């Protein structure tokens, strides 16, 4: 085996490149804790 | 100076979110032993600054030395020459008059 590239005239596939847009970003990162001391801003402590 | 216990207790309730003004009022309304110069009872292992006031046996003492010092286990207000008090000067003077 020998590794080469993909071409639209030897196969029908190419490299797929698209543009990144800042305002359409979604994060995938969940907080480990919530609502407890040490993990929230002072504005968000509800004094339960 | 601004608020009482019954006024401060009114900002912390079963359903009350926090804010910085509550802590500002909490800090201003209690006694700050560094900024108002009063430390209560003398303790060994504490550092003091010029002007501090401390209660040792039956007297209040103000520190005279201008540089920071450390409470030595041996150096106690009355033994050393850092501290000062009037209830001892006047005591000795009146004792002298009494003896004379």
């Amino acid at each position: 085996s020998v590794i080469t590239s993909v071409s639209p005239k030897t196969s029908n596939q190419d490299h797929m490149i698209e543009e990144f847009i800042e305002q359409a970003i979604v994060f995938n990162n969940q907080k480990l804790e919530s609502g407890v001391l040490g993990y929230e801003s002072l504005n968000d402590l509800e004094l339960g | 100076n601004l608020r009482k216990r019954n006024e401060l207790k009114s900002l912390f309730k079963n359903k009350s979110r926090l804010s910085e003004t509550y802590f500002v009022e909490l800090i201003d309304s209690t006694l700050n032993k560094r900024d108002d110069r009063f430390h209560g009872i003398w303790k060994p292992g504490q550092t003091y600054q010029k002007g501090d006031v401390v209660y040792y046996n039956h007297s209040l003492w103000e520190m005279q030395s201008e540089n920071e010092i450390c409470a030595k286990e041996e150096q106690t207000p009355g033994i050393s020459t850092d501290w000062k008090s009037l209830l001892k000067e006047l005591e000795q003077k009146v004792d002298k008059l009494q003896h004379e």
